[PDB]
């Protein structure tokens, strides 16, 4: 039962919050277009760790750029659990009952010189407090680095329609824009 | 239409009348890309990757759940906590057996040193002119015939120290 | 100013007498400089590295090398590939019996799951007030005793449907 949901992502310098309702696509409206979504090959190419990573440009006016994924386990849990009730009132306690401990693996390096790095922090938004809670922080350079962290039960993760939001806060300083590789983004849960 | 349980005992007795040609098979010697959490397995494949080599099945034999006292006469097979018990080709039907357990092991460097993760069986294999052997790396078989079963473990590693006594107990209906 | 053959036999004969309190223990869990080749054990070491816990031993006795016709129509162990036969303690110096047997078996997760690079042995281990399990994790030790016996090995695993079996020979003076 181990297993890996893996990639909705957008780009923006602007910020989104969602709601208990909140679908994958909301974030694009919210920001009234002042994003773009992520290239097809984010989809296709941050399943594994391999030589291929994907590049992204972070435009920012205010010095912050901001990497949005979601991701729906209720197409999860159907998937590859349709025996699971997911029409409940309970179906957030079922599926983070089901799960149990969800460890975020997210692999990645900036383009920036070897002698610098910048602020990072991986953030799950909370709907029990409706804020973002950032679970890792971290420098990143030009080097390949590990910013994920285990997350525990996700139920306050979740939202009425089985969607976790997750973010990277970028933080480019006095620079316009930086580009980072995306090599692996992986949600793994393990339960016996 | 409808087949039955007793077609799944006369298929198991013939994945067991085939034994002469079965060798239990490993591979995958380099890592995972976490050695803690396998990928999934390929029931369309037909030979395992980085194949490290054959080795002839020690045992093969129809099995059910064993209980007592009237299986206290008889032998018993140890497995992932549970216990079984053996039954041969001519009682398969009066016994009910439609579970088939595989065994072979090998110790020392009788197939290449090295790590090992996947595990499995082949059938209809064949080798090559001089050789008589029970052990097989794959330069001395000249058919790999059809590899049936197989699974991806967490590794371990091996010496004359150690015995690779990997088994299956596999069944062609678990859901009659 | 010698020693009599007799006299290494009844120190293994004092090892066999303590078998109940004797148990395998396992370590080193985190890697060596190069797991394909360890550094030397140091005799003056009093307990394993990075120790996982604690498994009675499961067969204690004296042993020796076997002879034809006799010994292969005796009781018989397989070991290093080549055959042993087991002695009894009332027989020890009529048979010239110097060589001890240590075995245990770690059967799934009753020790917590992970890679190991040492084995040994140890004899006195006492577990706190209360429990009795054959199994032992640190924390239930009050006493570790003794280890007599280790040896350093290249990188070792273990899964929920596995059992790791170590076993020595040893002796008590291998240089006359």
């Amino acid at each position: 039962f181990y297993g890996h949901i893996n990639m909705y992502g957008y780009v923006t310098s602007y910020v989104y919050n969602p709601g208990m309702t909140s679908s994958v696509n909301q974030i694009s409206a919210s920001t009234e277009g002042r994003g773009q979504e992520v290239p097809t090959d984010y989809y296709m190419y941050t399943s594994t760790k391999n030589n291929n990573t994907v590049e992204l440009s972070m435009q920012t006016t205010s010095g912050v750029s901001y990497l949005y994924n979601n991701f729906n386990f209720r197409d999860y849990m159907s998937k590859y659990r349709p025996q699971v009730d997911l029409q409940s009132d309970e179906a957030r306690r079922i599926v983070s009952d089901y799960i149990k401990e969800l460890s975020i693996d997210y692999y990645l390096s900036a383009v920036i010189p070897p002698d610098e790095s910048i602020e990072i922090k991986l953030q799950v938004y909370d709907f029990s407090i409706n804020r973002w809670l950032t679970v890792s922080i971290n420098n990143l350079s030009f080097y390949e680095k590990n910013i994920g962290s285990n997350i525990g039960y996700i139920k306050d993760y979740l939202n009425s329609e089985l969607n976790m939001f997750t973010r990277l806060e970028i933080n480019a300083g006095k620079r316009d824009s930086v580009d980072i590789k995306v090599n692996y983004l992986d949600l793994m849960f393990y339960y016996y | 239409a409808i087949a039955t349980y007793n077609s799944h005992v006369e298929l198991a007795k013939y994945l067991v009348s085939k034994a002469d040609s079965v060798y239990l098979t490993i591979g995958k010697s380099t890592p995972w890309s976490n050695e803690t959490n396998p990928p999934q397995p390929d029931e369309n494949a037909t030979v395992l990757q980085e194949v490290i080599g054959y080795k002839k099945a020690t045992k093969v034999t129809l099995v059910r759940p064993s209980k007592s006292p009237e299986d206290d006469n008889k032998n018993l097979i140890s497995y992932g906590n549970k216990s079984w018990v053996e039954v041969t080709p001519e009682n398969a039907k009066a016994e009910g057996a439609k579970w088939v357990y595989l065994e072979s092991s090998i110790v020392g460097d009788e197939l290449p040193l090295g790590t090992y993760r996947q595990v499995g069986f082949v059938m209809d294999l064949v080798a090559k002119s001089g050789i008589s052997k029970f052990n097989l790396v794959p330069s001395e078989v000249e058919s790999t015939g059809t590899l049936l079963f197989f699974d991806n473990k967490q590794f371990q590693n091996r010496s004359e120290q150690t015995t690779a006594k990997e088994r299956f107990i596999v069944e062609v209906d678990p859901n009659s």
